[PDB]
């Protein structure tokens, strides 16, 4: 069905110059006459259309008041504005205003902007800037730069911020965030949207004004085509309306333009022929005929002279030429011609005042050429001369002193200074892109003619146009409303299809065809099949042109696949984005060029070959060597420093020498050569950036260093061997070159004094400025600290310290650096990442942790470099040395799963025991089959390492059953790390054991008083490590804790995480008890597959035979994991970009089965649910995720309180977060379990206390924002493992699928850490103090020798012999181990003594003290009791006591999340007590505010209330501690206040 | 040297030095079989060959150790590049010997230098240079130190190791003539030692701290008695930009340029 087309034939070769009408019919009075070697064709001033009987120019006072303030000094509106103000202001439809140039289309654009602005008024205020954004797309950069100022002046009353889109991606995004009116070129907007910088404000973009839209005919027309096509498409799917206002020149095919713009022909369409031009213009066309160009140029000069003499003493003249130098050339030539003919005074007759003003301004002038021409009536105006001089010329012409101005199109574009007469000379321009002489653009001609006739003074403009006889018809049709607009989309279809695929808007050929349907190409092809290579036969065969669109899409995809930009399959017609395609989309580089790069680039390229590869780019395919410049090309070849392998007679060598010359800052002479230089440099910027991205992502250290250096070198226009101070453009070239002559390493200047450097350079006067600049130069200090994690992975913590005084005027808001970790030979990068240093967080350390692989032949060192992304000679390198590195041994293989037969329940002995398993499963899983023979029939300590979801709780139950058989009076204690899981198992075993085996199960709470009774009474004691420690600390007194028969610890693999050391110490204490109390307290440990299981088993006493450690691939239900890299440094941008991939993955992997999506924060959950629903609705499969019908949702939808949650649940997707109440959580969980809703979006923090399993588990952006450091911290691997293990549906699913969408930085880390067991290490050393005081008060520690003995029992000791580097150790020798243990124990004891909790006598004996007694009694931190003791005096009161309690150190773990500051500040002003110097980032002030709010029983947010409950949990014990400490001190009033 | 286009042609030729690095030949003959054996890591070998140049000779100091329980062999574990400039038959190293904390553990084993063309005999310049270095510095043991020559044979690098006999040491220390054929230069002054390559470990480099190593384009700044501090990093290529500041700095600034320049707006930026 699909057929391959010939796009390069289908295109129109002439591009912007192509014509669509074979005829040209002119107005009535349009005679023509052959004068001499040329034909003059005249066309008169079209009379204005008579005013309508019911039409007039309404004053601004008739428009809405919110629209009046935008019109300052305007008493009446133009005819077009008065005609269409109703639609432009009172309606939001899509408009297409076709008006002649210079008629005031900017005023209609202002009308539409005023409409949008007044939609939101801020009645009491003036405006709400941050609720909408308006785009003004103007084609030419100078036009944009003028429109920004004009709009700012017009709307300054509203406070609206008008700004242009310029600079790097980050600068552009910051500008977009700051401003409201964004003025831009179509190319700028397209590139920004392709890179995704505006995805944060697309919704707030409510209105786009496409100025001079007739550009569509131009070679730049495809840019507008894609812009509007994508805008209309996104409006259609996402269903948010953005109003499109297309301002166009009066030209044919405007009905098709309206169709493309979705502009209603009745209401939104308008047409204003040239008659309505405010100053009608008589247009003359002089078409030269002779076929020799020298005579053509001579006749051109004579004709321009003739016309200037025609309008010498009558009207002012604006001559338009192409080149800056040509402006002066022609001005001086005409001056000399009229001087020779003796007609020089006709311009400057004796107008004493004006002529003397001209002469005096000449005497004051600095420009020599303008000084020469100004004494007479002639002036020049080009961008190559001073701003002061050009504004001087402009104001002189406005004063009407200068009678003729020769200028280029730049003036006509960037300045609105019309003249009575305009004279276009030649219309010939040298385009380097086409690399030849070509005709002027339609937009250029229309604009420069719009200057014909000043509305204020002139009643009839006079536009003369001197061109070639052959070219004449083109411009005649142009200016006589006879050149229909025709799309050039066929030329650039492949690149734009690639861009759409990269953006993801198009996924398969069908979506590509749908998008193509919205292109301006589609309408033109439909209307004029012959003009677009289509026969009426094909049109009739395909009325909707679906076949032709499919063929075009097929050919574009074929070319994209051939160049490898996209992975396209002809079978399913689908597309996959390839890194090459993404780079091509981001940097607007043609597909042939990227293929050339992919084929040429090699890892070992030298700087000589780099330039050749760059110059071989297809974007210069047109450029060619012209022998006229070959002598100068040879001179440049000799001068340039980088050799050239190729010969001078090749365009590749030409580009090479041109780029080297631009970098060298040399000065060229040829007009064509220097134009080519400018062109190649402007393209080379992006080309070199793209090459750098390719090489970086491929991982070639030498080549990427070269390419980044070269990009910076091109941008700064200076060689990197120069003095880096040049990068400050404010420094004097004399002093910079003096420094360069005094060649010494630049870093030398840092250590010297300002006088010292001044004397070194021998220039004391600038010495101080040089000191300033050298200190301003960016500079970083690096400090590394690495710990081996396994035999093949290290963890490197790298700290960055700035050393340069930040300054916005030179540095800006942020400075970007690249951190590269590469091997010994610096030939392959091992870890590359971005690093943004913002001004807010300067002069303070930044921690950057990451994992780097290590290979078999242990290299001597790796190199970590940090290189600035913009600045030259801004690098810092650090060698990490693997000289004293001791790699932990290789863990033994996991216990293989023997292929035992299924275990029947009859294998169990007791009928009462079997009863609670008979109906649930006739057979156990192979894991339980394997483990039963040891757990039940054997009494030894047991370990079970199996993947989450294999049923280790069943083995725990087996252990408890065996204990019960031993004796019904036996006692089991089940310790679980987290309280939610503790509650889960409490419910499970209460329903399982007590209700059927009449055995008591009790869950311990945070109250020792009832905990002791429950331990004495019950038979299965569920506990969390802290609740068990508060008891076991006094095990000598408590006999109940001593007489136990089973200790089950669930998931001891959480020992390494936070709150793990408490679990570790309780396990060690229980082992020590079991050793001392004459009766082995058997211990059963359950965990995920641990690589270092032998260490924990040996620590727990488990025998080698009794250690059951399996592999992650031993789960009963297999898993399918997929890691998706998203190389987007900015966190919010990356998050938003992940929205669509969620739906894509849901469709691809789990279309009909349950899916759970884990989101980082509480706010993101609602947004993710809404976005998945929006994309599903955009797809025709709306409500496809509601497996049930709405009938079954009302009973549950009526219980919820969140209307958005109700809407999402009705649509078929639910969500869950801490903000929701447990009631709603349970309802949504039950719905998901039943299958009523397919998709559930859960907060990260709810991954543990979540009672359901799905078929698909998506995880997005595995990082969460910690505001304390103001940085995004990665998910703990324990939490990630839990979340992936949640994809465990035993019977319903044959497999469980999980997709993690993570940055490329964490991609490989997760790939390494998720397919293999999880080595675990202890963190006891940092938190020893609390447990050590507990043990010393218990008297288990009596001397430092006994302290070392006690340490010999913990897990930390076990690892201190296998992975010493993790613990700052330097050897496994007994000497080193003893020294380190003594050091740590002495340090902790000394700190405790300084806190006065203990007393050290003889430096070898230890005893407790009163503060330590209180701390151990009430379970407080020693530092907290210290602060309480010092800060509390005899006169303290509740007002300050609340502050002291808030300062207590137990609350330092209270969460600090984003957006937590503004509402906390709002709270700060309402509590009865005021806080002094409140830093809302501080946990203590946050908790003080929360306590005050709780006391005032005031309304709080859900998460704030949760934090308040967490606070109040321990506030009671803290206040009892206060009471006891004040009792000890003896202060009656403070105790009463407490 | 011509210094006009000779350096350009040489740079073009040297850009392809990484092709030689896969056809390596070792001369195994005349070996006395009684002395040490030497093992050179291929990574440092390839880096050296890549940074080398066809015509000018470069040289660098070797540091190494002996593997445990095997003293009759020596693994070369480090190469030091020092401020130097060399001709097509000699290299002008500085008087100062390398000194650094990491090097304090290894033992100097001599130097390795390139050769534009193969010569079956150690040159008088090489023997006298080694003898002078040994005499001035007591650290160099006359039995452990050697000289490794990498000659650029057609599309290949031929490596050969030579030891300095006591007669050669005395002749070199007493000698002063720097010509191609000094008096008293006999083939009993040197003997060939056994060297071989190894993939089983990786060596590293050490370059000067303040400046780069090569001085061929900045010869006037090279003083034999210059004092330099070492640094742990990798060396640049022979024709790197920093090695020829002259070419890259002697341009002129822009004064009233870009004035008549083509008007082409950077639309995308």
């Amino acid at each position: 069905p699909r057929q391959v087309l010939d796009l390069e034939d289908l295109v129109f070769t002439q591009g912007s110059h192509f014509m669509a009408n074979k005829r040209c019919q002119l107005p009535d009075g349009s005679f023509r006459r052959q004068r001499k070697g040329y034909e003059e064709v005249h066309v008169p001033a079209l009379k204005p259309k008579p005013f309508g009987s019911e039409e007039q120019l309404l004053p601004v006072e008739k428009l809405p008041k919110y629209a009046q303030a935008g019109f300052e000094g305007f008493k009446t509106l133009n005819r077009i504005q008065s005609k269409l103000y109703r639609a432009a202001l009172e309606t939001d439809e899509n408009l297409l205003l076709c008006a002649p140039t210079g008629a005031g289309k900017t005023n209609v654009a202002l009308m539409c902007m005023l409409r949008e602005i007044g939609k939101h008024i801020n009645m009491d205020g003036t405006i709400n800037v941050d609720d909408f954004k308006i785009i003004y797309i103007a084609p030419m950069r100078s036009l944009v730069q003028e429109m920004v100022g004009s709009f700012g002046k017009r709307l300054a009353t509203y406070g609206i911020t008008v700004a242009e889109l310029t600079g790097d991606h980050q600068l552009c995004k910051e500008e977009i965030s700051a401003t409201q009116i964004i003025v831009c070129t179509p190319e700028k907007w397209d590139i920004i949207t392709r890179k995704g910088g505006e995805r944060t404000y697309t919704q707030l973009v409510r209105l786009i004004i496409l100025d001079e839209i007739h550009l569509l005919h131009d070679d730049r027309g495809p840019v507008l085509e894609a812009l509007v096509a994508r805008a209309i498409r996104n409006i259609e799917m996402t269903q948010e309306d953005v109003r499109l206002i297309g301002l166009s020149a009066t030209l044919p095919n405007y009905e098709d333009v309206a169709t493309f713009l979705r502009v209603d022909p009745a209401k939104g369409l308008f047409y204003f022929d040239n008659s309505f031009r405010p100053v009608p213009l008589e247009q003359t066309y002089v078409g030269i005929t002779e076929k020799k160009a020298i005579k053509r140029f001579q006749i051109m000069n004579e004709i321009v002279y003739e016309k200037i003499m025609e309008h010498a003493g009558k009207n002012q003249v604006l001559v338009f030429v192409h080149s800056r130098k040509e402006t002066g050339k022609t001005a001086r030539a005409i001056r000399d011609m009229c001087l020779e003919k003796d007609t020089l005074g006709l311009f400057l007759r004796e107008g004493s005042a004006s002529t003397e003003v001209l002469r005096t301004e000449a005497e004051q002038c600095k420009n020599l050429e303008l000084k020469d021409l100004l004494p007479y009536g002639f002036a020049i105006h080009h961008a190559g001369m001073t701003r002061v001089d050009r504004t001087l010329v402009e104001d002189l012409f406005a004063d009407k002193h200068i009678q003729v101005l020769v200028s280029t199109a730049t003036l006509a574009w960037g300045v609105n200074l019309p003249a009575h007469t305009v004279i276009i000379k030649g219309t010939q321009v040298y385009s380097p892109e086409k690399g030849r002489w070509t005709e002027l653009g339609a937009l250029d001609i229309l604009q420069m003619l719009g200057r014909a006739g000043r509305p204020q003074y002139d009643t009839k403009g006079e536009g003369i146009l001197i061109t070639s006889h052959g070219e004449l018809q083109y411009y005649l049709s142009l200016l006589n409303q006879q050149l229909p607009i025709e799309s050039q989309m066929v030329s650039k279809l492949p690149d734009m299809l690639n861009a759409e695929i990269v953006l993801g808007n198009v996924q398969n050929a069908k979506d590509a065809v749908n998008w193509l349907g919205y292109a301006y190409l589609y309408i033109r092809m439909l209307r004029s099949p012959t003009l677009y290579g289509i026969s009426h036969d094909d049109l009739k065969g395909d009325p909707l042109l679906d076949q032709r669109r499919l063929d075009l899409v097929h050919t574009a995809a074929l070319m994209l696949d051939k160049n490898n930009l996209v992975k396209y399959d002809k079978k399913t017609g689908n597309f996959q984005v390839t890194e090459l395609g993404r780079i091509a989309s981001h940097y607007y580089i043609t597909n042939d060029t990227v293929q050339t790069y992919n084929q040429l680039l090699k890892p070992t390229l030298s700087e000589i070959e780099l330039f050749r590869v760059f110059s071989l780019s297809s974007e210069f395919k047109n450029i060619t060597v012209r022998e006229e410049e070959k002598l100068e090309l040879q001179k440049l070849l000799e001068r340039v420093p980088i050799p050239v392998k190729e010969s001078i007679e090749e365009p590749s060598a030409k580009i090479n020498v041109l780029l080297q010359a631009f970098i060298s800052q040399l000065k060229l002479e040829g007009f064509a050569l220097m134009a080519d230089m400018v062109y190649v440099t402007q393209s080379a910027g992006r080309l070199m950036r793209a090459i750098f991205e390719i090489v970086l992502n491929r991982g070639w250290a030498q080549l990427t260093d070269k390419t980044l250096n070269l990009c910076k070198m091109i941008d700064k226009r200076m060689w990197q061997s120069m003095c880096p101070l040049r990068q400050f453009r404010k420094l004097p070239e004399e002093v910079v070159k003096k420094i360069e002559k005094k060649n010494f390493p630049f870093e030398r200047l840092y250590d010297l004094n300002h006088n010292e450097i001044g004397e070194l350079i021998r220039m004391p006067k600038m010495g101080k400025t040089i000191h300033k600049y050298v200190h301003l130069f960016p500079k970083l200090e690096l400090s590394v600290h690495l710990q081996p994690i396994t035999r093949s992975t290290l963890k490197v913590e790298l700290t960055i310290t700035p050393d340069f005084q930040w300054d916005e005027k030179v540095h800006g808001s942020s400075e970007a650096f690249w951190i590269l970790v590469e091997d010994v030979d610096s030939e392959v990068i091992l870890h590359h990442e971005y690093f943004l240093l913002k001004a807010k967080y300067a002069q303070d350390e930044h921690l950057i942790t990451f994992f780097v692989p290590v290979f078999e032949p242990l290299p001597p060192q790796y190199f970590i470099r940090v290189v600035s992304d913009r600045w030259l000679s801004c690098e810092t390198q650090l060698p990490v040395s693997f000289r004293h590195l001791i790699l932990p041994e290789k863990y033994p293989p996991p216990t293989e799963l023997l292929d035992l037969q299924p275990l029947p329940v009859s294998a169990l002995r007791n009928s009462a025991f079997e009863s609670l398993y008979q109906d649930k499963f006739p057979f156990f899983n192979p894991i339980q089959t394997q483990v039963f023979n040891t757990v039940y029939n054997s009494d030894d300590n047991v370990f079970v390492g199996a993947p989450t979801g294999s049923g280790k709780t069943i083995c725990a139950e087996f252990a408890i059953l065996r204990m019960l058989l031993q004796s019904s009076e036996g006692r089991c204690v089940y310790i679980t790390p987290m309280e939610a899981l503790a509650e889960q198992v409490y419910m499970d075993w209460y329903e399982k054991f007590q209700d059927r085996l009449n055995k008591k199960v009790v869950l311990l709470t945070g109250e020792t008083s009832t905990d002791l009774k429950l331990l004495g009474k019950g038979n299965i004691i569920i506990s969390t490590p802290e609740k068990w420690d508060i008891l076991s600390r006094r095990w000598k007194q408590r006999k109940n804790v001593q007489n136990i028969n089973l200790f089950v610890v669930d998931e001891v693999h959480l020992i390494g995480g936070e709150n793990g050391p408490v679990l570790e110490v309780i396990c060690s204490r229980m082992r020590y008890i079991s050793s001392q109390i004459e009766r082995p307290i058997r211990i059963v440990a359950l965990s995920s597959s641990l690589s270092n299981a032998k260490d924990v088993a040996h620590w727990l006493g488990c025998s080698a035979t009794s250690t059951f450690n399996f592999h992650p691939n031993v789960r009963p239900v297999p898993l399918e994991l997929h890691i998706q890299g998203f190389n987007i440094s900015h966190t919010q941008t990356r998050l938003l970009s992940m929205a669509k991939p969620v739906y894509h993955a849901i469709t691809k992997h789990s279309p009909k089965k349950p899916v759970i999506v884990f989101v980082p924060s509480r706010k993101q959950t609602r947004l993710t649910a809404i976005d998945i629903l929006t994309t599903c609705a955009a797809d025709i499969q709306r409500q496809r995720f509601l497996h049930c019908t709405e009938k079954d949702l009302i009973p549950y939808l009526e219980k919820l309180s969140d209307s958005t949650l109700k809407e999402t649940l009705l649509n078929g997707v639910g969500y869950l977060h801490e903000g929701l109440s447990p009631m709603e959580r349970r309802l949504v969980e039950q719905l998901f379990s039943s299958g009523a809703i397919q998709v559930v979006v859960a907060s990260r923090s709810l991954c543990w206390g979540m009672n359901v399993a799905a078929h698909l588990v998506i995880i997005m952006d595995t990082q969460y924002y910690n505001g304390k450091i103001h940085a995004y911290v990665d998910y703990p691997i324990y939490d990630v493992l839990q979340m992936v293990g949640h994809a465990n549906r035993p019977l319903q699913d044959d497999e469980g699928r999980c997709v993690i969408m993570c940055q490329g930085s964490k991609k490989d880390f997760f790939k390494k850490f998720l397919y293999e067991p999880l080595p675990v290490e202890s963190h006891l050393d940092h938190c020893m103090h609390d447990h050590f005081n507990a043990e010393i008060v218990t008297k288990t520690i009596e001397n430092k020798q006994d302290a070392v003995d006690y340490l010999t029992w913990t897990f930390l000791y076990r690892r201190m012999t296998q992975n010493p580097n993790y613990y700052n150790l330097q050897g496994i020798s007994h000497r080193h181990l003893s020294d380190h243990l003594s050091e740590l124990v002495e340090q902790t004891l000394s700190d405790l003594e300084q806190s006065k909790c203990i007393s050290i006598e003889d430096e070898m004996d230890v005893a407790p003290l009163n503060l330590g007694m209180i701390a151990a009694y009430y379970y407080i931190n020693y530092t907290t009791i210290e602060l309480f003791s010092m800060s509390l005096n005899a006169k303290t009161k509740v007002r300050g006591l609340i502050e002291i309690i808030s300062n207590a150190a137990e609350y330092e773990n209270i969460p600090i999340r984003h957006h937590e500051d503004n509402l906390l500040r709002q709270l700060a002003q309402k509590v009865p007590h005021k806080l002094n110097n409140p830093k809302f980032n501080d946990p203590h002030v946050k908790t003080n505010l929360l306590l005050q709010a709780h006391l005032s029983r005031m309304q709080l947010s859900a998460e704030l209330q949760s934090d308040t409950e967490e606070i109040l949990s321990k506030a009671i014990r803290l206040i009892q501690a206060c009471v006891d400490v004040l009792s000890s001190n003896g202060w009656l009033s403070p105790a009463l206040a407490a | 040297f011509s210094s006009k286009t000779e350096w350009r042609v040489r740079a073009i030729s040297a850009a392809n030095l990484h092709l030689r690095t896969n056809h390596i030949y070792v001369s195994s003959d005349d070996i006395k079989e009684t002395g040490y054996t030497y093992i050179l890591p291929k990574n440092v070998l390839k880096k050296f060959i890549c940074i080398s140049d066809l015509r000018a000779q470069i040289a660098g100091y070797l540091y190494g150790v002996s593997p445990p329980d095997n003293p009759q062999v020596k693994e070369i574990r480090c190469i030091v590049m020092v401020p130097q400039w060399g001709t097509h038959q000699t290299v002008h190293l500085p008087g100062q010997l390398p000194q650094h904390e990491y090097l304090k553990e290894m033992e100097p084993l001599g130097w390795i230098h390139t050769q534009p063309n193969e010569s079956p005999q150690l040159s008088p310049q090489d023997v006298t240079t080694h003898a002078k270095i040994m005499a001035d510095n007591p650290s160099w043991d006359g039995e452990k130190t050697i000289i490794i020559t990498c000659s650029f044979t057609p599309g290949s690098c031929t490596l050969t190791a030579y030891k300095l006999t006591p007669s050669g040491y005395e002749w070199g220390r007493q000698n002063t003539d720097k010509g191609n054929n000094p008096k008293g230069y006999l083939p009993s002054h040197y003997e060939r030692v056994q060297m071989l390559l190894s993939d089983r470990f990786l060596g590293f480099f050490m370059v000067p701290a303040q400046s780069s190593w090569n001085y061929n384009f900045m010869g006037v700044r090279h003083d034999p008695n210059m004092k330099y501090e070492l640094q742990l990093a990798n060396p640049k290529e022979f024709y790197h930009e920093v090695h020829r500041p002259s070419h890259f700095l002697n341009f002129a600034l822009l004064q009233e340029g870009e004035v008549y320049s083509a008007d082409r707006e950077d639309l995308y930026a």
